[PDB]
Parts: C-alpha cells; structure tokens; sequence
C-alpha cells in the first residue's frame, strides 16, 4: 500500500505541476496578446506623426503641457530634429496661453544643440533652465502613462469582462 | 523584472552563454559529427553556433524571445550534454563506441535529476581517482591505482555506467580503499 | 505500467484545454482589437493641457 | 486618468540611510510613489516618506546605495500605491510588491485599488456565523473558525508555525455539508521557508485556489511592510466584489512589526514600549480588521495571523495587541512538539471566541459543541491526573483516574497528532472525538446532554 | 575630482566638495590616505566613516575620491591567507614594513602580484567563442588541494579575442581579453568584487545534504546541512573552538573561512597559531588545513567601521569559492561584536535607535548576511552546484535570550544551538540545550536518511521523546522524590541518564571523540534506543503478573551491558576500523538480546 | 620634527562642563593638544575632541572651573599627545597626567609615544601560554592566569579587591619545575587606596620595579581617561622595548567609563546603555588589548583591571563590556566577603580563557586541568544543593547532596580561604584540591579520566 | 478661510496661512476634507493632527477651517441613530454611498437636514 501509495502521490505531483505550467501558459499568452496590442498602438502613433497636419496640433498641446506641469521661468524644449519647425510653432503659440493661464512670464528655448535620438516616435521634452527637472511628453511616454491606466478597461474590451465580479467597490 | 533571481539581462547573458558552452561540448565530443541522434536533438541551440553569429546578435534574438531561452531547461540540456562528456572524456585512451555512447547519452536525458544521480556519482568517482593521477609520483600506490583505474576506464569503455556492472562496482570500491589508504 | 502510460493521455487532455483556451483568447482579442486601439489613441492624442489643481495666482 | 506626464528630478539634495531628499519638487504628494535611476542605469523604487513645502524625503525600497546627488534622476509617479487586483492573479505567487516571482506575466488588472482600503463599516460588517474546516483536528473540533473570525496562531521560535500554516493552506475549504479562495502572505519568511511554501503549494494542488505573497528575509522591509496591505487588498477584490469567501493567512507578524519599527526609527520616532512604535496597535488593528462578513454581499475575509513570539512571553507587544484585536488563539506549543506531536496544538490554552457560531446542526453537526466541551474537559483532567499519578503512584489510582490516563494518551496520539498530509473533514474529527470520548462509560461524559449521547455514543 | 576633510569626529570626517560621491563609495581620507566609506550625503558634504584610527586628521586634509564600493579582490592568493577584516593581508604587511606594527594607511595590495601561478586554460576555449558571467575560462593551481577554477567575473560577457596559453602568470597578466559591443575587456586573473553585494547565482536550491561537525548531539539532534544557516553562542571548552576546528580537520566542507568579527587580541592569536598547524588525511597524505582555509582577523580594538566589513568580506569570500563550485564553510565569530559596531555607527551617526539601542534595521542587515547561504546553482556555463554553510556565534549580555541580536538571529537561521548554563556550570561538554535549540533542516534530511541510514529517524524521534520524558519525570523527583516512579518511568530516567552522559556528551580533546563520524553517531544511538525498546517491552510485558521484572532486577541482571553501553563512546575510528566499530556495536546489541531474553 | 611656531588663540567660544569651544582656528587637528593659560597664569591642558571647519571642541583635563571667553589663551600644540617614556620610569609615582609628583624631576624623555600606541599585528602576535603563579589558590587552581593574559578582578564596592590586586602584585611569578615591573594606573582611588597601594610595593621593596600613575578621587575627573593610556604606553615601552616582563594594574576602570560618561554626556552623543556612550566598547578594547606578546620582543604585559560593579550588577556595561573585551574575569563575591571569606573569589562566574592551555603535563601538572574541573562541578552542583536545602531542610536531602555540602565548605575553608601573606604554589592547589574531591568516592568525580583518577586519587 | 498644506509627515500635517486657526479646532485638510485637530500653532502655521489616513495629501492642499473645536450635533434625529465616535453617521453613509466602506474624509450630516 506505501509502494502504491508513492505511486499515487507522484502521479498527485505530476497532475498538479502540468496544470500549474498551463495555467502560467495561457496567463503568458494573454499577456502577450496585450503586448501585440501595444506595439500596434506604437506603430499607429508613428503613422499619426507622419502626419503633420494632425501633429502640429498634437505638439500645441504636449508643449504647453509640458510648460504647465512645470510653471518654470526659464526653460527648454527638447525635441527630434525632424519635428523642429513644428515644436518651433508650438512653443510659439505656447507661450501666450502660458502667459494667460498662469500669469506669470517666461522665457521658452529651443535646444538646438541636442535633439532627441530619430528613432523616438514623437513628442518633446520640456527640461526647466537649470536642466535639474525634465517633464518627458515623449510620444511613447505618454502611450506607457495611458496603457498602463487603461488596462482594466483594455482587459474588459478584449477578453470580456469579468462576470464573478459582482460589485465594483 | 527579475527571472530566476537574476536581472534578465544577466539571464539573457547566460542564456547565450549556454548556448555558446552546448556547441563547445558537441565540438569536443564528436567534432566527426558521428552523435547523429545528439546532434538532431541539440539542432536548435546548436544552429546558433553551426551558423556564424555575434554574441549581441544572439542575445537581442534571445531577448526577443527567438531563441531557446528557457534558461532551465537550456541548464538541463547541458548538464546531459556535459556529462556524457565527463564519460568520454574520462576514459580518453579507451574510447568507446557510437552506439553505446548514445545508449549512454539516452539514458541520461531520461533520468529524473541527473546531477544527484548514481550515474553522476559514478563519474565522480572515477574523475577522483583520475585527476589524482595527472602529477602523481612513481611509487608503488600510484602503480597500483593507475593499473587498477586504467583497468576501470577499459570497463568504463565496455559497459557504460548506466550499467551497475559488477567489475566496475568492485573497481571502484578497491580503487577508492586504496586511495584513502595513508602512503605509509 | 499504468501510471507510466496515462501520463501521457493526461498531459494530451491538459495540452488540448491550454490551446483551446488560447484560441479563444486570441479570437476574441481579433475581435475587440479595433475598437480599443482607436480608443487608446485618440485618448493619446487628446492632450488637454492642465496646471496642477493647487497652483496660487 | 492621469494625463499629465510625469516630473523627474535631479535635484537630490541628500541621502540619509535608505532616504532620499529631493529639493524643489512640484507639489510632493505624500505617499507618492518615485521611480529613481541611478547614475549606473539601475532603477529602484522609492515610498515619499515625507513632504514639506519644496521638499520631499524619498524612502527607497533597496538600499541608496549608489545614489548620489547631481546624477541620481528621480521621477515621481504622481500617485500613491495602487495594487491591480483580478481573480488571474488566484492562482500564481508574487513578490512582496506585487512583482510575479513566477515566471508569470505582470498581472492584467481587473481594477486599481489603493492597498490601504478604508475600514468596514461596523453598521455593514456582519457576524461571522458558517465554519472554515482547515482540516487540522485540533483546530476544526475544538477551535473552530466561524466565517470572518480572526484567529492567530502563537508560535515560539522553532515550532512548525510554518509547517502548520502550509497544511492550513493545502486543506481548508468550507465544510460541504466551491467559491473558497486562499491568500497567502509569508513576511519576512527566510528562503528556505518561502521556498518550501512555494513548491508545497505547486506540488499538492492548492495552487488553484491561492495567491501566495513572498516577502523574503532580505527583501526590504518596506515591501514587509506593504505586503499585508497587498495581500488585504486582493481578499476584498475576491471576497466583496468576486462573492468568494476568502482565507487570509499572514505569516510572521512578528517579522512585520520588526519592519515597522524600522519605517518608524527611519521617520526618526521616538520608540514605544518594548521599542515598537506607539500606534502598533492601530496600525496592526488595520490589518487584522479587514475581515469578516458584509451585509449584501456572500463573500467574506477570514484572517488567520501567525505569530512568532518573542521569549515565548505572552505578555510581549505583538500577541497582547494581537489578543487584543483578534478573537482567539491557538497555541503551538514547545513541549509537544519535543514529544513529537504534530501539529503541536495545546489545545488548553487555546480558545476561539467564535467557535460557537461556526458549529451545530445545519453548519457542522448536531454534537460538534459537545464533543467539543466534553474532549477539552477530559483532556484537561487527564493532564490533572497525569501531574498526580508520578506523585502518588500508578497502584494508587482510581479506575476512573486510569480511563483518563488512557483518554489522554490517545488524544493526543490519534486526536491531536495528524501528521502534514492527512486531511481530516470535521465530520471525520468529530468520529474520532467520539471514538475517544467512548473510553468512558456514558455516565462520566457528564457535559453532554443525554439527547446526544443516546444518539451518538454507541456503535 | 577630490574633495576636503572638514570635520572629524572619531571614525567619522565630514569632508566638503565631495558634489558628486556616490553612497558608500571609497575615499581616500587624510594626507596617509586612510580608507573611508560614505555614510551621508547632505548637499556637496559627504560623511565618511574612516576604517583607521584619525587622530591627526586635520581640516583641508585631501579626501581622494575612488569611483567604487568597498570591494574585496577575490584571485588566486586567498587560500592560506591572513586577511583584515577589509582584505588587508596581515603576513604581507608583517613581511613587508618588517615590524609588529600595522601603519596607518598601510597599502599592500589584497593579493600577491608577484606569485607566478600555473594557470591552465580551459581547453575547449577558442577565439570568438561566447563565454558569459561565471565561466570557468581557466583552473589554477593554487595549491595541492584546491584547483582556483578561474571565472569570468559576474555581469561580464562577449567573445573572445585572446585566451592565454597555459603557462605561468602573475595576478597582473592579462589572461584573457574578450569584446562586446565593439568594446573590449581585459581580464586578469583577480576580480574585485564589492563584498555587500550577493554574488548571483543561476538558481537557489533546497539544502538537503548533512554537514557533519564531529559533536554526536549536533550531527543528531540538530543537523546542519550543506548551505545551512546556524547560531551558536560563544561558549568556553567548547562552541567556537571545538566546533570550529573539528569542521576544519573533517566535515563535508571544500573550503573553510573564519571571520573573526570582534575576537579577543589572545583568542585571535590562538586561532592563527592553531590553524597552520592543523592536518587532515587528504588521499591518504597528511595535508595542512591552511591550504584549504582563510582567515578574516578582526580583533576588538581594530576600528569599528572594519570590524563591521570583516563579516562581509568573509562571506564574500566563501562565496567566491561558492561560485567555483565548493562546499564552503563559514564561521563568523561574533555577530553579537558586529551588532555592537552597527551600534555605535548608528550612535556617531545620531540615528534613532530600537530596542537596547541597535539600530532598527540590525534584522535587515543580519538577513543580508545570513541569507546569502543555501547550496546554489552557480552561474556560467560548466554546470555546478556549491554553497556556502554559515554558523554565526552570537553572545548576548549575560546569556539573555531576548537580546535583540539574539533575536533577530532566530528569526533567520534555520538552526540553534542554543547553550545551557546549567550543563556548562557542570562541565558537561557539548553544552546544547536540546530543549530549546532546534534544526529546520529535519524535514529535508530525512530524504538524505531514508537512503543513507534508513533507521536514522526513529532513533532521533525517540531519543528526543526519551530526553523530554526524562524532563518531565525529573520535575517531580525533585519536588517529591523517586519512591513513586513506575518501572517505566525509572527506565526512562535511567535510559535518559545513559544517553546524557554516553551519547551526548563528547570530550573534544581525545583522539577517540575529536570526531564521531556518522556511522558511529547512529550504532550509538542505535544501541541505546534499542536497550530503551526491550527494557519497556520486559516491563511492559510482565507487568500485572507475578513474574514481574522491574529495573532493579535488569541492571544487576546484565551490569555488563550497561557498562558496554556507556563504553561505546570510546571506539577510535582513526585506529579501528568502521568495520571493526560497526562489528562492536552489532555484537553489543546481539549480547544485549541474549540477555534479554535469559531474564526473559 | 615640528620647528613651526605655536598659534595661541585667546578666542573661546564657549566653556561647557569639561568643554572649551574654540573659534576661527585655522586648520584643525582632530586629537591636538592645547596649553590653556587662565586669567590667572594657570596653565591647564587638553585634547582636541573634535574638529569642524573652524571650530574645536576642546577637552580640558583639569577642568574648566575659572576659564573665560575673552582672555584664555589656548595655544595649539600641533601634534597628538605623544608622552615620554623611558626605563627609569620604573620607581616613580607620577599624577594621573604623567607629571610627577614624588618631587623628582620631569621623565628626560628616552622616546616620545603616541599614548594611543601603535596596533600590533594579528600575525605577529604570539599566544601566551605561560602560567603566572599568582599564589592566590583561587586563581591557579581554577582560573589560572597566563603571562600576556587581560583578566580583569571585577569587584564590588566594599570587597577587598584592593587586597587582591596587592597580593597577586607581590606574589607573581613564573612556574617552577622574569620579575615583574609594575605598572599601576590608580584612577579615581581615594587617597586610603593610592597610599595602600604605594605603602605596599615601597614595603615589599619592589620600588624600583614599580611605577605608579595616580589620579586620585579629588584630581580632575577627565584626566583619568589618559591615565591608563599613558600607563599602557609606559609597559608597552618597557615591554615592547626594554625586553622587561610587565604586569599592569588598572585601578577602577569603572572611574574611567564614568569619566568616559561625563565628556559624552558634555559632548550630548547618542548615549547608549546606562547613559555610557555607545562606543565604550571600543574604546576599552583599545585599554585592554594593549596585553599580550609579540614575535621577536622577549618582554610581555599582563594587564589585571580592576572593576566595580554598580550595584554588583554583572551585566551592568562597565563588567558586560569588560567581559566581552578581557580574556574572563576573576570575580570578587560580596556573599563571600559578607561570611568572611578572604579572597572572597566567587569560581562559578570566572573563568580564564587562556588556562585551558597554560595547564597540563610540563607546564605545571597533569591533574591540573581535570582537578580544576571537577572542583568547578563539585562547587555548583553544591551551590544548587545549598539552595535546595533551604526549601526542603537537611531530612529530605540524600546522603550524596550532604556529600557536596560538605565539599563546598570544606572547598571555601580550605580551597579559597587563604592568608593575605601566602602563596600556595600551584602544585599546593592540586594537592588541597585533591584533599576536597577525596571527599567523594571515585565514582562521583565523573570529569576526571579514570587514568588521573587512579594515578593521583588514591595517595 | 482656507490654509493650505505646508507638509505631511503620517498623520502629522503642518499647515500654512492659518494665522487666526484656534488650537483644539477642527479642520477639513486636503480635497478630501480628512478630519484633523489643531494640536499646535507656531507663527502663523498650524500642526494638525488628521484623524484619518493622509496618504495622498499634497503640499498645497487646501485646508477648510471649521469653525469649532471637536462637537456634538444634538437636535432631533439622535434617536435610533448609530454614530462613529466623531459623530458620524454610519446609517446613514451606508445608505448613501451604497457601499461597506467608510469613504475617506467623508461628510455627510450627522443630523438628516432632509428628513421633516
């Protein structure tokens, strides 16, 4: 009966550990569905920053939230150099509505001097004089900072929602 | 996020490097590619080195998943492949034959955790007595061990050790009391 | 012999549920796809700059 | 949503132990979780353990070591901790910050919860009523556990605290006279423990029903100190929201509140008693009080905190406020298990505050109080005669005194000792009470009511 | 670049212009270049502890500023080695300055560059083959027991593009020089390794393999197993140097390091005198143990900063040997003098202290030492597992047990042997209180037991019933007296008796119990849990019957017996053969059934 | 050398107890010393005991009593406290400061020390193994010193250690089958010790061998910290040096940690135990390990503290510390003292640490180690057999427990009890050791190996 | 009037601006009005000991000074009612908020206004 027993408590081990793998199997292959749908999502925001028309108006809106998330004297846009007539137009009509909101003057550079690298798909970074503070409204930044808040409702979107879940406080 | 407690750069590194260390011990077991059923089922980490490659490009197509990179299993699958080689080498002067070297090999990749294993026991033991030969000096308890293990490695050759042989078993345990015996 | 041989039809059974589980994942992934990239990015590029909630003067 | 992009600061202006002081930050939130690279690529995540004006006193969950001003960037993640929380994660084993350790993938949140939840409110919570069977004898028969009670399990250094809690986890479940759900929380749990608690669990099929948190011995003691909050919080996702009744078993408070004395020496306080910070109380009172049964919803959370107790002094800091929280106790105890006995529960000590909601008929049986009564009182006057027999000799005994000695040895041999693997019902251990309690002719089981012993004694 | 001292106080220099020092990075204090490490950041001033004495540092002294943590060399030269507690080689600087004092300042280097080692390349090694962390890239003939497996160091990686021949090299040759990412790195054969960070390893695994110390009552009672966790205290006649040594001569150890935490000045001396002189059967030649052996000399009146270190370059070290592939074996004098440095850091520092003044986070700190324990997978690729045993003494005030040290450590290490007062006030050696010390490690060996000494477990399960009978019983006879005990009960305080005094009780100093190989710790125990079964199965059986037999009828009955076994303690296996003992001990149970059943 | 002039500031900022904070002092030197001129021409001294940009915190040896901003001149000497020393210091009484005070002149320095004095080489240190027959039977016997051993005499307030301490001076000496200098560091002594002590050594005639650095109770209670440094310094040059064999008393090392005590307390350090600062232990492991041999020198130092107990607490710092930093502690009983027992040596708390192998055959015998043993045994089992009694009376005791009775007493009678004036050689020990434990029969002397047990037990 | 939060240490929040701020006054910190008792003034600050949680206070959150010390609101409605020690009504947020959670810094009338 011990021999039998051993038997039986091995075949106990094998049944539990195989389920185990398949559960983290099919938990890995959600998640890299998701991952799927991110790249997507990245490669849909670089076919929008091919198109300036759209873009232009995009980067009005990163730079002066860059410049309101920092409310600094001094400061200086970071940008690709592909993109910089358009941050160029950005931070120009930028400023006045900083003016307007905040009340307070400012002064807002471009760095000419070091773009950001080509491959990044968008967007700007907004670094306060001394360089010490740096607001990073990059495209993919932005694209991390919403997925990563919309997952609850990108879980319900693609897999269904959950129907245990009776009550949501 | 850490895998396996190291920083997966750190485990892509050592992925690469385990497939980097399997084509090195198939180079060095069967440079004559002879180890045909080995060879098929060492083809896809073996690929990597049979084709030229860098080691970045290796570890960027690890990192994305490409390659074999399971790092347990990868640790598995050389630890069989590096004591089949502890096996032929081991008997350097008595090499034995295909066949009985894939039995070997077989058996191993079977056996439920080869590194607390009889059959790596067995090897230990045989490396005991060998390396303690590599620079030992004539006298008459290195006379007699290099005989009586030069006779255990013609066995070794003869019947593998997935065999509990009894020649060897009694080889072993004679070669080994004398080992621990003082000099004097 | 018996514990030797249903292993196997065991790890078939556990195999056959995993791929079934993923078909259904990925299908309804196919699915819903559409609709939440163009949500997500729309979300992206809706900026609407704001000071923070605190700010005097 | 959080829309605004995050703010990163070089602006370090000291390091002080494991504190970082960054200066002239925007509007520091408390509680704020910071993300700092360190001048060699590294990346270590940091608690805003303070705030003043421009200020904000950044405590990093690894050591500062490496941090250093002027290269040091620190980007604040403009939000406190929030666990995601989902059934998936039943099921799988995590890290004592929610990290998978599994090899799984990052949990896909169902919802974003703040890990110090909000207290129950009193005129919502409900009282306890239907048992959690753990399969241990010497708990389900004497000690039951009533949905929603917390009851912690005192343990000196050495005994199978540990080994007790993983048979807890492998065996409970209600007492199917299938929505149970088990949360594991192992603080400051050395390596070779958390690694038995993990391979337990996978080998023995529970993983289904159990998410297992693993905060090592040399993790830092600030993810000790958020793992039973992470822990907290996925029993409420499973139990207020899923419907699932939910056992929570944390383990090692005592490896829990020597990591909040180490977050209170690093605010700087001023030690309490015994050197633990004055408001222990309320903060494990937090912990432990995220439990029981809620008005219009089936779930619930039962707690069963495992503590290691200093000196073996039961007046010591942990188990008073313990006591003084929860609702019971069960002893393991020094002296069995030197003898050998496993589980090594004293059950005279011992006590569940709420053992009698949790039997009965229609939730255990009609004879579970009684046996239980009546189990505990000849225990206690076998151990009575067993202090009396080596002073006045075997001869010298009473035939009575002899059915008790016997009735003593084989409580704690057939009763009390279980051994890990062997998973008794309640009804099991109520047949082996009566099995004992037939030792005695009918007329010395005096607290039990005839009604029952005509109807359960013979056979 | 360098900045300025700009205060002192003790071992602690305030020093400005230090703008960007990194945390606990090394500088170079005072015009002699004392070692410092930063404590404190607050602006551009840093806060260095100093690890020699100040006196005579002054304000503006330069502070030089080395772009790294305090970090031990770790190559061929450690085994055999005198260290201070932050790697200084104490022979060297001996042999070096000529003189019985240690300079201030004193900057020899960890290890020789002088010695030609014999280095062999590993021979499957080749131009453009991929090597990664931990390959053993090449073995070096250290010394006639340990082959120093030369390993790329941990986070290195890339191609080869040399490989030295095998030849002879220094610590300085470049002997290997591989190429990632277009940029190269040249590899000699020292590594520098910054001793509070953990070595990795691929993977940590279960510690199921028995460590054997040569005590009957450790290596039965409380086993210690390959990578265990362990405390002692610091007993006198036994403890730190009987256990110590007697795992040097034999145990199941590779490779043995001793810290030496906060040692007396005297004790310390004893220990680097004992130590070389020490011998061990090695292939049937008699090899010193300092071939095998390193020791961290930390002795109490060197600084406070160094006799912190002392404990992590030790374990550092036993790591190293660890990632080669050893059972390495260590042996931390004090934790309790450790925990006094951390103390008075804290103190000088102004921190909040915790319970008796130890800093609150002395529980972190001890589990970042203990926890780098455990039998490893190691790293790179020819497979190995090693690990490293740590048994740290601890030595509260008084022998308190609630001492904050104290507990810490038992909320860490999986086993304690803890100390009787009682037994060491009697002079019964070993002192183990086998009440209230404990092993974790039961569960695990009993897999090892079941295949190796199958009877092993109980025996151990009923010698522990016996002990705690016998505990039990004894309370009574002293409260009442011995007039009312039953057969049983006078059996098992005189089975208890036997096993207390003849199984449990070893000399150390005699060549017979230096050691009690495990063979003759289980024929022991064997043969008195046998005499244990078939004394209660006599009385038990005529019990109630007029033929009664009673234990004063047993002992006079077989007097030899009893005097035999008591006597088993003394088979020398180092004359007498396991043969010959495990022959002795069958026939003393054979006459032991004869006996038995002539009353019978 | 140092040919710069002296600066001499007259710009205090402060005096505070033992205190004087200095102001715009250019560069400097932590552990400088100072010249302090008073108003009044009162020329005092002191040490640097921090240091930070311009400031320093001087430590006044004589005190601060008529110091004041505005006119003390402190002049900073530009080195550390190097002190001289030469040979003809043995036979002269010098102040607790190294000044004379026997009306001989200044000591014409034959080298200048750094009284810290330089750390010795671990490796180089050699282990001393040869046993000081210190007459006192409660030493050799049982707790025998060994020549380079630091074994202080704790003690109590009112016990003789006093006595002690006198006669192991005047009856040291090596084992027969190298005369001792002495160096006596009096600190907090009342004028009845100091003159008993030096009344002692000028009747023994040992004058020129001793050299006595007093600071009695009524001298500057912050001087008393350089004086066992300057007594060390002086042994360790004429051990280290001279080649002579050196044995150090220290007077009342608790006089030193409470001065220790009052310039942390000035200081207000982070005080640890008792109000001591945390790092006593340091800084009375750098007093005692100053002991021992080393390679090449013949000479040696053996150091014999003295401590009294507060409130003879054993676990008080001053003991606790000491005992973790000294090679075990001889311990001077009041319940001894009390009946009348002189020396009232206790042997159950003392132990040394080096007797083990400064024992033995060659060396003084070989009973000696076993004798010692089984006398320890003898004496606690009889201490706990002495407790018994009271509770149960001499009925209830058995024959054997009257056996141990009768050992301990017949063991202080004769064992302990001892002349002032006489020195039982250690072979006399043994034999009055022998006398006790032939009281029990053979069988009961269980730590003596049967061999030394027929061999000696018999005669 | 409002202050507004200087900093937050714990429970422990120092607020700026509060120069008329009576000690032993109640005050409303941060957006969600969490309960806190003056325990100290210095200058024209104040130090506020809040009642509940503050994790999530920020420097700059305003600071709603009530106008009286801890207080009883004693008027019809008493009868039958379950209250928090400070007096506010379970049976009634319960109610409201449809939820079993006592939601941080609430403020819901301890007496109903609704009820005639």
């Amino acid at each position: 009966e011990k021999k039998e027993k051993q038997i039986e408590q091995q075949k106990k081990i094998q049944m539990s550990n195989l389920m185990n793998q398949a559960r983290l199997k099919v938990l890995r292959a959600r998640d890299d569905l998701i991952t799927d749908l991110l790249n997507e999502a990245k490669q849909r925001l670089s076919k929008v920053v091919k198109d300036t028309t759209r873009y232009q108006v995009l980067l009005d809106g990163l730079v002066l939230q860059g410049l309101y998330q920092l409310l600094e004297p001094r400061m200086i846009v970071r940008c690709r150099k592909q993109d910089f007539p358009l941050v160029k137009a950005a931070v120009q009509k930028a400023i006045p509505m900083y003016k307007i909101a905040t009340k307070k003057d400012v002064d807002v550079q471009i760095d000419l001097e070091a773009y950001l690298p080509e491959d990044i798909a968008g967007g700007v970074e907004i670094y306060n004089g001394d360089r010490k503070i740096k607001v990073s409204n990059t495209l993919e930044s932005r694209l991390d900072l919403i997925a990563q808040q919309m997952m609850p409702e990108v879980r319900g979107a693609l897999f269904g929602a959950n129907a245990n879940r009776k009550f949501l406080d | 996020i850490k895998m396996g407690g190291l920083t997966s750069e750190q485990y892509h590194s050592q992925v690469v490097g385990k497939i980097g260390y399997i084509a090195r011990c198939m180079q060095t077991i069967d440079p004559e590619n002879n180890l045909k059923k080995i060879r098929e089922d060492y083809q896809d980490v073996l690929i990597w080195a049979e084709k030229n490659y860098r080691f970045e490009e290796i570890l960027e197509a690890s990192k994305s998943g490409k390659c074999p990179n399971d790092l347990d299993a990868l640790s598995r699958r050389s630890l069989i492949l590096q004591e089949l080689l502890r096996l032929v080498s081991s008997i350097s002067p008595f090499k034995m034959k295909l066949d009985l070297i894939e039995s070997q090999y077989e058996k191993m990749k079977q056996h439920v955790n080869l590194w607390k294993s009889d059959y790596h026991v067995k090897l230990n033991q045989l490396n005991q007595l060998t390396d303690y030969l590599k620079n030992a000096a004539p006298t008459p308890k290195n006379n007699f061990l290099r005989a009586m293990t030069s006779v255990l490695q013609m066995q070794i050759a003869q019947y593998g050790i997935t065999e509990d042989n009894e020649g060897i078993n009694q080889l072993f345990k004679l070669g080994l009391h004398l080992l621990a015996m003082a000099n004097e | 012999q018996a514990a030797m041989g249903s292993q196997g039809n065991l790890s078939a059974e556990v195999e056959q549920a995993t791929r079934r589980q993923v078909q259904g994942m990925q299908s309804s992934q196919q699915r819903n796809r559409e609709r939440v990239l163009t949500q997500l990015l729309g979300m992206v590029c809706d900026v609407r700059p704001q000071v923070h909630p605190n700010y005097r003067i | 949503y959080l829309s605004q992009p995050r703010l990163t600061y070089k602006t370090v202006s000291g390091v002080n132990g494991p504190l970082v002081i960054l200066d002239h930050v925007k509007f520091p939130r408390y509680a704020e979780i910071v993300h700092l690279t360190l001048p060699d690529g590294t990346k270590r995540s940091g608690q805003v353990l303070e705030v003043s004006g421009s200020k904000a006193v950044v405590q990093v969950f690894e050591g500062t070591s490496g941090i250093d001003a002027k290269k040091t960037s620190c980007e604040f993640t403009g939000d406190i901790l929030r666990t995601p929380v989902s059934e998936d994660m039943l099921g799988r084993v995590f890290n004592g910050s929610g990290k998978p350790i599994d090899r799984g993938p990052v949990v896909l949140a169902e919802d974003f919860l703040d890990i110090m939840g909000q207290p129950i409110n009193p005129q919502c919570r409900i009282y306890p009523e239907e048992m959690i069977q753990t399969g241990i004898s010497a708990i389900d028969g004497m000690n039951s556990i009533a949905r929603g009670q917390k009851i912690p399990i005192f343990s000196a250094a050495g005994l199978p605290h540990n080994e007790i809690a993983a048979q807890i986890c492998r065996q409970a479940g209600l007492v199917k006279k299938e929505n149970f759900a088990i949360v594991f929380a192992a603080m400051g749990v050395n390596m070779e423990t958390a690694r038995f608690f993990k391979s337990d669990f996978e080998e023995n099929g529970s993983m289904d029903n159990v998410c297992l948190f693993l905060n090592l011995a040399n993790d830092p003691t600030i993810e000790r100190i958020i793992t039973p909050r992470l822990a907290l919080t996925t029993a409420e996702f499973l139990a207020y929201q899923c419907e699932k009744h939910v056992l929570v078993i944390l383990t090692d408070m005592s490896s829990y509140a020597e990591a909040l004395r180490e977050v209170s020496a690093a605010r700087e306080e001023v030690p309490g008693r015994r050197g633990f910070p004055g408001y222990m109380y309320t903060d494990l009172a937090t912990i432990y009080e995220r439990a029981g049964r809620v008005e219009g919803r089936n779930g619930s959370i039962t707690q069963i905190p495992i503590l290691t107790m200093p000196n073996d002094d039961i007046t010591h800091p942990i188990p008073d406020l313990t006591g003084y929280i929860t609702e019971g106790q069960i002893y393991v105890d020094r002296q069995l298990h030197n003898r050998q006995i496993y589980p090594p529960i004293n059950v005279l000590p011992s006590l569940s505050r709420l053992m009698k909601s949790a039997i009965g008929e229609g939730m255990t049986r009609k004879d579970h109080a009684d046996v239980s009564n009546q189990l505990y009182a000849c225990y206690a006057i076998g151990k009575d005669v067993q202090a009396m027999k080596a002073v006045v000799g075997e001869e010298a005994l009473t035939s009575d005194d002899l059915l008790y000695l016997e009735f003593l040895q084989k409580f704690e041999k057939n009763f009390i000792t279980q051994g890990p693997y062997e998973n008794r019902t309640v009804y099991e251990t109520l047949d082996i009470g009566w099995q004992l309690l037939r030792i005695f002719p009918k007329e010395m089981l005096k607290r039990i009511p005839q009604s029952t012993l005509s109807e359960f004694y013979p056979r | 670049t360098f900045g300025y001292v700009h205060g002192v106080s003790g071992p602690v220099v305030t020093a400005c212009d230090m703008a960007g020092a990194a945390m606990y990075e090394l500088v170079r204090v005072g015009h002699s270049e004392l070692v410092g490490e930063i404590i404190r950041l607050e602006g551009d001033m840093a806060t260095i502890q100093v690890y020699e004495e100040t006196s005579g540092v002054s304000v503006g002294d330069p502070v030089l500023r080395t772009g790294k943590p305090l970090s031990v060399e770790l190559g061929p030269g450690i085994m055999g080695a005198i260290f201070d507690g932050i790697q200084r080689p104490l022979s060297d600087i001996s042999s070096q300055t000529q003189s019985i004092y240690i300079p201030r300042g004193v900057n020899v280097s960890a290890l020789s560059r002088d010695i030609k080692w014999e280095f062999i390349p590993s021979k499957n090694l080749r131009v453009g083959s991929h090597i990664t962390g931990g390959d053993i890239y090449g073995i070096v003939n250290e010394n006639s027991l340990i082959k120093h497996k030369i390993m790329l160091p941990p986070r290195s990686r890339g191609s080869v593009t040399y490989i030295a021949p095998p030849g002879n090299y220094d610590a300085s040759d470049v002997v290997l020089e591989l190429e990632f990412e277009g940029v190269k790195e040249k590899l000699s054969m020292v590594q520098v390794w910054p001793v509070r960070q953990v070595r990795p390893v691929t993977e940590k695994l279960p510690a199921n393999h028995p460590l054997l110390t040569g005590q009957r009552v450790l290596d039965a009672l409380f086993p210690c197993v390959q990578g265990g966790t362990t405390a002692i205290p610091g007993a006198f006649g036994c403890g730190k140097t009987v256990i110590s040594q007697s795992l040097s001569k034999y145990s199941n150890s590779d490779v043995i390091i001793y810290v030496g935490c906060g040692e007396r000045g005297n004790e310390m001396s004893e220990v680097l005198r004992d130590f070389p002189e020490l011998t061990m059967e090695v292939d049937g030649k008699v090899e010193s143990i300092m071939k095998r052996t390193a020791l961290v000399a930390n002795t109490s009146n060197m600084p406070v900063a160094a006799r912190e270190a002392s404990i992590y370059t030790g374990i550092t070290l036993s790591e190293y040997f660890r990632d080669m592939g050893y059972h390495v074996s260590m042996m931390a004098d004090s934790t309790s003098r450790w925990a006094e440095a951390l103390r008075e850091i804290s103190g000088r520092l102004a921190e909040m202290p915790a319970d008796s003044g130890y800093p609150a986070y002395l529980g972190a700190r001890l589990a970042s030492f203990y926890e780098r324990a455990g039998r490893v997978k190691c790293l790179g690729n020819p497979e190995r597992e090693g690990s490293v045993s740590i048994v740290g003494a601890v030595s509260p005030p008084g022998g308190d047990f609630s001492d904050p040290v104290t507990s810490a450590t038992l909320g860490i290490v999986q086993v304690f042997w803890g100390l009787d007062k009682k037994l060491a006030q009697r002079k019964h050696f070993p002192s183990v209180n086998w009440l209230i010390s404990y092993s974790k490690y039961m569960r695990a060996l009993d897999e090892y037991y079941d295949k190796h000494f199958t009877e092993f477990v109980p025996l151990r399960t009923k010698a522990k019933e016996i002990l705690q009978e016998e505990e039990d019983l004894a309370e009574i006879v002293q409260l009442v007296g011995k007039a009312s005990l039953a057969e049983t009960d006078k059996i098992t305080l005189e089975v208890a008796k036997l096993i207390k005094d003849d199984f449990l009780q070893q000399n150390g100093y005699t060549p017979y119990d230096r050691f009690c190989p495990f063979y003759k710790t289980v024929g022991m125990l064997s043969n008195m849990i046998s005499f244990y079964d078939m004394a209660r199965r006599a009385v038990e059986t005529t019990a109630q019957s007029d033929n009664k037999i009673t234990w004063s009828i047993i002992r006079e009955h077989m007097g030899e017996i009893l005097y035999k076994l008591s006597s088993m303690k003394f088979k020398d296996p180092v004359k007498d053969g396991e043969a010959k003992i495990k022959a002795d001990y069958a026939q003393l149970l054979e006459d032991m059934q004869n006996a038995f059943r002539s009353l019978e």
